[PDB]
RNA sequence: AGCGUGCUACUUAUACUUCACCGUGAUUGCUGUUUUGACGCUUUCACGAGUAGGCAGGCGUGGAGGUCAGUGACGAAGCCUU
RNA sequence: GCCUAGACCGAGGACUGCGGUUUUUACCUAGGAUGUUGGCAUAAUGAUCUUAAGUCGCCCGUCUUGAAACACGGACCAAGGAGUCUAACGUCUAUGCGAGUGUUUGGGUGUAAAACCCGUACGCGUAAUGAAAGUGAACGAAGGUGGGGGCCCAUUAGGGUGCA
C-alpha cells in the first residue's frame, strides 16, 4: 500500500480463549420420538420412506431401519429435524439394540460382513412384530407424498 | 461487556436479590389469605343499586 | 514461571474467601430487608382492603391517601416545543421520546407535570412494574456515566450513606416514598424504554380522557410499561 | 509558508470564506479613513476617541534635542556605582567620604524620587533633581551638587 | 421565618430532640374516613335545556 | 486466514464513490468531490441519490489495512527493503515496485521466499 | 434525537501539553504526570497544569518577589517555586539565602541567589527532595501588567489605554476625551 | 371501497429498545514489568443533521536542504486497460 | 409458577468479580459460543464490471424568501485560469535573552552574496502628566477588608500563611 513499517510493538503472538463456560447439557428430543414409531423421511436418499425408529444414539441421531428387505432403506442414522413422526408404533420391546452406537458406523462399494448379519437380527424381530399389524408392511414399502390439497399444518400424523 | 436479565436469567436474580429464593420457596407470588366467607353491603351500601 | 502466576491464584483465593465470608452476612442483611420489605407490602394492603370493608360495614365511606408517587414517560418527540415546557422536560431528565422518570408528588411538582402534560404520559406505578423497569432497564449515573444495575455492590458504592444496600432497597424506596427519594431518583437514569408491543391508541397527543395518551392515566400506566419495557 | 495559509482550505468551496451575499467586493464604506464623521462615527468614537479637532498651541520647528532630560529614580541610582566596588563603598562610606555618582555622564538629566536608598552618604552630581530626591539623598546623609 | 426556625432549633434542644426546619411543598392527602349520618348521598343528574329569555 | 489471526473482515462501502455528474460529462472526473451548491439534490440528500463518504464507512480497526489474506502490504523497493519485516512474516506482505528491474525482481522473490516473507505480486 | 442540555463533543478548553516542542520539557510533564496520577498530592497536580501554560500566562517571577514572598510569618526556609524565569532586580537593598526552583535562571538571578548563599536548583532537583511538595511555597508573576492588557475592554469611560501608534496632544486627545471640544468619554 | 360512530387484528420512517462497527467528547488505570512506542497503551459512558462561516486532521503538485551508499537502458517518466 | 413455537445475534479472548450449587480450585446457566457431523478446496463462498428486473432518482452552478423552472452561463475536450507579495500594525502561539533588548546601517573575517565575529550610536522599553511654563511617584512590613490555588500546623472540624 505505502511506505509505512512495522513496529516493533507489533507482536505476532496469538493469544488464547478465555475459559468458556458453554458446559454442555443434553438434547431434548420431541414427546413424539418414540422407540417403534414409524417415521417419515423428509431429506436425503431414502426422502419419502416410511421407516421404523429404533434407538437414540449418542450423537444426537436416530438409529432407523426400513426394514431394508421390506424398504430397501438400511439400518442408518437420520436426524430429527429431517423427521416427520407419524403416531403408528411397532413393540420393538424384543429387539436388541445395545451393541449399536457411534463406532459402529465409523467410517473406512464393499460393506462390512457384522452389518449384513445385524441387519438380518434386527430385521427378523422388525418382520415379526410388523405381520401383526395388517397393511403394516404395506404402509412401510410404500414412499411418501404430499397429495394436491394435503395440508400439513392441519394433518395428524 | 453484556447486560443479562434478572427476570431471564435466574443466577443473575438470585445474585441480585438473594430473597427470591425464599420467595420462590414458600409461593410467596400464589399465597392464601384466610378470612371468613362474609358479605358487609347488605345494608345501606345497597343504595348503589338505587336512589 | 508460573511461580508467581500460581502464587497470585492462591493470595487471589484466599482474599476471595475472606471477602465472600464478608459479603455473606451483608446479603443476608440485604435479604433480611427484602423480607420485611415484602412483609410490609403485604400487610399495608391487607390492612387497606381491611379498612375498606369495614367503612363499607360501617355505614361509611373509606377514601383512599392520595398517591404520593408517578411514572412519567416522555411520548412527544424534540421538535416544535414552547421553551417553557421544553425546560421543564429538560429539568425531568426526559430529553428524548419513551424516557421515563420517578416523581414524588407534591405541589412543585404536580405543576411541573402539569406543565409537561400535553407531551408525557404518567401514571401511578405498582410494585411489580417498579421491579420490572429496575431490573431491566435500570441504571445508574455515576462519574455522569450509564452504569448498568448488574451488582448489588454498585448501589451499595453510591447508596450505602443513604442506607440502600440493594437492588430491593432501592425498589423499595421508589415505591413507599422514602425520606431519600431524590437521591435514589437521581441516581436512576432515565430508564430507555422501547415501544409499545401492540402501539399506541389511533392519535397519541391528546389526553387520555379524550381517547388520546397523554395526561394522567393513573393505573394504566403499568399496563403501559409493560407494553414498553 | 504559503501551505500553512487558510486559502489553500477555500478551495473547492464556492465564495472562498467571503460569503455568498456579501462577497468581496472592491471597497464598501469607502477608502482608507473615509467616513470618519457620519457612518464611522461609531468606530472611531468608541475606540479613538479624540480623534477630531485641535488641542494647544503649534510649535514652529520644534527640536527635541532642545527636551533630552531622561529620567533615573532613586532605586536604580546605586546601579552607577562600578560593581566590583559596590560593596567596598556600601561599607566604608561616611561623611568625610561617599561615592560620587556622576548621573549626567551616564545619560541622565534629572533625578527622581522613587524607591529607598540605602542608609548611607553619597555625593550624587546631577543637572536637575526633584525635592523628594534630594530630602532622601540628605535623610541618608548625602548632598546634590548641581552640575551643567 | 429565620427567627421561628432559631426558636424551633433550640426547643428540640431543650428537649433532647430533632425538629426538622426545611420547608415542604404541599403533599397529597392521606386516608380518611366519611361518615353519612345525616349524610346519605343525594343522586343528581344533568338537567334539560331551557330557554329563560 | 494464513495470517495472524483476524475477526471476519467487513468492508462498508465495496463499490467506488463516483463524483455526482461524473457520469453525465467527460469533463467531470469520477475522482469523488462534495456538492457545494445551493440547489444540489446530492448536498441535500435526496432519496435516490448517489451515496456519499462519511466517517460511519471506516472500516474495523482490527481489520482494517489487511487484504483478502490476513496481511499488511508493505512496498518493497530493494532486497534491503525486506529487513523490515523480518519480525512481522505472518502479519505483513512485501509489494514489490512496478520500476524494478527484471533482474533485481527475481532477486526480491528469492530472499522472501527463504525468510518465510509472502510475497502479493509474484507473477510480473 | 435528544433534547440537548449542553453542547455536544466540547473539548474541554484547558491544556493537556506544552504547544512548545522542546524535548526537554516534554521530560518534565512526563515527572509530573507521573507524580500527579499517583501521589494524591495537590502540590503535583498543580505543577502538572503549570507545565502547560503558555508565555503569556507564566509571566516572568522578579527576584524581589522571592524576597517578599519569604518575608511572609514562618516562611523564610520554604522552598520557592516559579515554573518559568526569575529575572534580576537593581532595586533591591539585600537578598537572602533561599533555595530556588525556576524552569530558568537570568544571569543577574543566578548571580544574586549564590551571592547571598542560596541555591539555584531546576525543577527536577525540587521532585527528589520534595516529591509532594512539601515545605515549598508557588510564587506567580503580575499577568495584568502587560502592555496588551492596557488595551483590553476598551471603551467609552473606561480609562483603557487606546491603540494607538503615536502619543502627543496632537493624537486622540480633542473630540471625545475634552468637554472644551464637544463631549469627555 | 360514501357519511357518523365503536371494536379486534394487521402495515411500516434515517424515530425508540438490544447488539455490532467508524468517528468525536469525556472517562478508569498504566514506570522496582518501562518491556527497544507514554506524541503510547488501556477501562468505561454519552453523543453524531447542516447553507454563509470558523477551526482541526489529512490527500495531491512545481521547486529546495537532508536521508534511503533508494528505482532505472536487463527499461525512468508519460500514456491505455472489468 | 409451569410447558411450548419461531427469528436475529455470538462482541470479547490465560486468570482475577458477584452469585449460585457447595459435589470447600467440586462444579454451574454465574464479568459476551461452544460442541459435534457433513461437504468443498480444478471448488460451495465472496467482490467488482456489464446488463435485466423491481423500486426510487427533475440540470448542475448562481443570485434568491422561494429554482427542475417559461430566471442567467454552460455543444464538446485538453492546457492555462482567480485572496498574492510588500510597508506598517492588533490578538494568539513558539523561541532567545531579560531591565534590558535588537550581530547584518556599518566594521572584521571568509572555502566569498553564505557561514563566523565586532561595537559606538540608535529604536523600543525602563515615568507620567499638562495646551504650555513646568512638576514628577513609600504614613504603614509598598496598605486594609472579604474570598483565593498551593503550602505549614492540626485532630471531623479548626488554626496559620496566603502568589496570580
Ligand atoms: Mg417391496
Ligand atoms: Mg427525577
Ligand atoms: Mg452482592
Ligand atoms: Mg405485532
Ligand atoms: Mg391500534
Ligand atoms: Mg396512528
Ligand atoms: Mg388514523
Ligand atoms: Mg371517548
Ligand atoms: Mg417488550
Ligand atoms: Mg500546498
Ligand atoms: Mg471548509
Ligand atoms: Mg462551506
Ligand atoms: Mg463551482
Ligand atoms: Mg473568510
Ligand atoms: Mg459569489
Ligand atoms: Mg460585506
Ligand atoms: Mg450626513
Ligand atoms: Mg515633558
Ligand atoms: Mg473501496
Ligand atoms: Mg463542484
Ligand atoms: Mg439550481
Ligand atoms: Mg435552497
Ligand atoms: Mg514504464
Ligand atoms: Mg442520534
Ligand atoms: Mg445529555
Ligand atoms: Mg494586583
Ligand atoms: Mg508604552
Ligand atoms: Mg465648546
Ligand atoms: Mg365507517
Ligand atoms: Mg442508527
Ligand atoms: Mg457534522
Ligand atoms: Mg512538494
Ligand atoms: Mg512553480
Ligand atoms: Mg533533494
Ligand atoms: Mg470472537
Ligand atoms: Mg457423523
Ligand atoms: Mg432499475
Ligand atoms: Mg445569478
Ligand atoms: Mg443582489
Ligand atoms: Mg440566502
Ligand atoms: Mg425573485
Ligand atoms: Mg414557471
Ligand atoms: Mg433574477
Ligand atoms: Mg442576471
Ligand atoms: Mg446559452
Ligand atoms: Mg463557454
Ligand atoms: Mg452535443
Ligand atoms: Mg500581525
Ligand atoms: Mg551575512
Ligand atoms: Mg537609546
Ligand atoms: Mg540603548
Ligand atoms: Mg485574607
Amino acid at each position: 500500500m505505502s511506505q509505512v513499517a512495522p513496529k516493533w510493538y507489533q507482536s505476532e503472538d496469538v493469544p488464547a480463549p478465555k475459559q468458556t463456560r458453554k458446559t454442555a447439557r443434553p438434547q431434548k428430543l420431541r414427546a413424539s420420538l418414540v422407540p417403534g414409531t414409524v417415521l417419515i423421511l423428509l431429506a436425503g436418499r431414502f426422502r419419502g420412506k416410511r421407516v421404523v425408529y429404533l434407538k437414540n444414539l449418542e450423537d444426537n441421531t436416530l438409529l432407523v431401519s426400513g426394514p431394508f428387505k421390506v424398504n430397501g432403506v438400511p439400518l442408518r442414522r437420520v436426524n430429527a429435524r429431517y423427521v416427520i413422526a407419524t403416531s403408528t408404533k411397532v413393540n420393538v420391546s424384543g429387539v436388541d439394540v445395545s451393541k449399536f452406537n457411534v463406532e459402529y458406523f465409523a467410517r473406512e462399494k464393499e460393506i462390512k460382513a457384522e452389518r449384513v448379519a445385524d441387519q438380518k437380527s434386527v430385521d427378523a424381530a422388525l418382520l415379526s412384530e410388523i405381520k401383526k399389524t395388517p397393511l403394516l408392511k404395506q404402509y412401510l414399502a410404500a414412499s411418501f407424498s404430499l397429495k394436491n390439497g394435503d395440508r400439513p399444518h392441519l394433518l395428524k400424523f | 461487556v453484556l447486560k443479562k436479565n434478572p427476570l431471564k436469567n435466574k443466577q443473575v436474580l438470585l445474585r441480585l436479590n438473594p430473597y427470591a429464593k425464599a420467595y420462590a420457596a414458600e409461593k410467596v407470588g400464589s399465597a392464601k389469605v384466610e378470612q371468613a366467607k362474609v358479605k358487609p353491603s347488605k345494608g345501606q351500601f345497597a343504595e348503589v343499586l338505587k336512589n | 514461571k508460573e511461580k508467581a502466576q500460581q502464587k497470585t491464584a492462591e493470595e487471589r483465593a484466599a482474599a476471595k474467601k475472606v471477602r465472600k465470608a464478608a459479603n455473606k452476612e451483608k446479603r443476608k442483611v440485604i435479604f433480611d430487608r427484602a423480607a420485611a420489605y415484602q412483609k410490609e407490602y403485604t400487610e399495608a394492603e391487607r390492612s387497606v382492603i381491611k379498612a375498606k370493608r369495614d367503612a363499607k360495614a360501617s355505614n361509611s365511606y373509606y377514601v383512599d391517601a392520595q398517591p404520593k408517587l408517578v411514572f412519567v414517560v416522555r411520548i412527544k418527540g424534540i421538535n416544535k416545543i414552547p421553551p417553557k415546557p421544553r425546560k421543564v422536560l429538560q429539568l425531568l431528565r426526559l430529553t428524548q421520546i419513551n424516557a421515563g422518570v420517578f416523581v414524588r408528588l407534591t405541589k412543585a411538582t404536580s405543576e411541573l407535570i402539569k406543565l409537561a402534560e400535553p407531551y408525557v404520559a404518567y401514571g401511578y406505578p405498582s410494585l411489580s412494574t417498579i421491579r420490572q423497569l429496575v431490573y431491566k432497564r435500570g441504571f445508574g449515573k455515576v462519574n455522569k456515566q450509564r452504569i448498568a444495575l448488574s451488582d448489588n455492590a454498585i448501589i451499595e458504592a453510591n447508596l450505602g450513606k443513604f442506607n440502600i444496600l440493594s437492588i430491593e432497597d432501592l425498589i423499595h424506596e421508589i415505591y413507599t416514598v422514602g425520606p431519600n427519594f431524590k437521591q435514589v431518583s437521581n441516581f436512576l437514569w432515565p430508564f430507555k424504554l422501547s415501544n409499545p408491543n401492540g402501539g399506541f391508541r389511533a392519535r397519541k397527543f391528546q389526553h387520555f380522557i379524550q381517547g388520546g395518551d397523554t395526561g394522567n392515566r393513573e393505573q394504566f400506566i403499568n399496563a403501559l410499561v409493560k407494553q414498553m419495557n | 509558508p504559503t501551505r500553512l495559509t487558510k486559502t489553500r482550505k477555500h478551495r473547492g468551496n464556492v465564495s472562498a470564506g467571503k460569503g455568498r451575499i456579501g462577497k468581496h467586493r472592491k471597497h464598501p464604506g469607502g477608502r482608507g479613513k473615509a467616513g470618519g464623521q457620519h457612518h464611522h462615527r461609531t468606530n472611531l468614537d468608541k475606540y479613538h476617541p479624540g480623534y477630531f479637532g485641535k488641542v494647544g498651541m503649534r510649535y514652529f520647528h520644534k527640536q527635541q534635542n532642545h527636551f533630552w532630560r531622561p529620567e533615573i529614580n532613586l532605586d536604580k541610582l546605586w546601579t552607577l556605582v562600578d560593581s566590583e566596588k559596590k560593596d567596598e563603598y556600601l561599607s566604608k562610606s561616611s561623611a568625610s567620604a561617599a561615592p560620587v555618582i556622576d548621573t549626567l555622564a551616564h545619560g541622565y538629566g534629572k533625578v527622581l524620587g522613587k524607591g529607598r536608598l540605602p542608609e548611607v552618604p553619597v555625593i550624587v552630581k546631577a543637572r536637575f533633581v526633584s525635592k523628594l530626591a534630594e530630602e532622601k539623598i540628605r535623610a541618608v546623609g548625602g548632598v546634590v551638587e548641581l552640575v551643567a | 421565618r429565620v427567627k421561628s426556625n432559631a426558636a424551633k432549633k433550640r426547643e428540640a434542644k431543650a428537649n433532647g430532640e430533632t425538629v426538622y426546619l426545611k420547608r415542604q411543598a404541599a403533599k397529597p392527602r392521606g386516608s380518611r374516613i366519611i361518615s353519612t349520618e345525616g349524610n346519605i348521598p343525594q343522586t343528581l343528574a344533568p338537567v334539560a335545556y331551557e330557554t329563560f329569555i | 486466514a494464513t495470517s495472524v489471526p483476524h475477526p471476519k473482515i467487513v468492508k462498508k462501502y465495496t463499490k467506488k464513490f463516483k463524483r455526482h455528474h461524473s457520469d453525465r460529462y467527460h469533463r467531470v472526473a469520477e475522482n469523488w468531490r462534495k456538492q457545494k451548491g445551493i440547489d444540489s439534490c446530492v448536498r441535500r440528500r435526496f432519496r435516490g441519490t448517489i451515496p456519499q463518504p462519511n466517517i460511519g464507512y471506516g472500516s474495523n480497526k482490527k481489520t482494517k489495512f489487511l487484504n483478502p489474506a490476513g496481511y499488511k502490504v508493505y512496498l518493497v523497493k530493494n532486497v534491503k527493503d525486506l529487513d523490515v519485516l523480518l519480525l512481522h512474516t505472518k502479519s505483513y506482505a512485501a509489494e514489490i515496485a512496478s520500476s524494478v528491474s527484471s533482474r533485481k525482481r527475481v532477486e526480491i522473490v528469492a530472499k522472501a521466499k527463504k525468510l518465510g516473507v509472502k510475497v502479493t505480486n509474484p507473477k510480473g | 434525537g435528544r433534547d440537548h442540555t449542553s453542547k455536544q463533543h466540547v473539548r474541554s478548553g484547558h491544556r493537556t501539553a506544552p504547544k512548545s516542542d522542546n524535548v526537554y520539557l516534554q521530560l518534565l510533564v512526563k515527572l509530573y504526570s507521573f507524580l500527579a496520577r499517583r501521589t494524591d498530592a495537590p502540590f503535583n497536580k498543580v505543577i502538572l497544569k503549570s507545565l502547560f501554560l503558555s508565555k503569556i500566562n507564566r509571566p516572568p517571577v522578579s527576584v524581589s518577589r522571592i524576597s517578599r514572598a519569604l518575608k511572609q510569618k514562618g516562611a523564610a526556609e520554604k522552598t520557592i517555586v516559579v515554573v518559568g524565569t526569575v529575572t534580576d532586580d537593581n532595586r533591591l537593598l539585600e537578598f537572602p539565602k533561599a533555595t530556588i526552583a525556576a524552569l530558568r535562571f537570568t544571569a543577574g538571578a543566578k548571580d544574586r541567589i549564590l551571592k547571598n548563599g542560596g541555591e539555584a536548583i531546576t525543577l527536577d532537583q525540587l521532585a527528589l527532595r520534595a516529591p509532594k511538595g512539601q515545605n515549598t511555597l508557588i510564587v506567580r508573576g503580575p499577568r495584568n501588567s502587560r502592555e496588551a492588557v492596557r488595551h483590553f475592554g476598551f471603551g467609552p469611560h473606561k480609562g483603557k489605554a487606546p491603540r494607538i501608534l503615536s502619543k502627543g496632544r496632537k493624537f486622540e486627545r480633542a473630540r471625545g476625551r475634552r468637554r472644551s471640544r464637544g463631549f469627555k468619554v
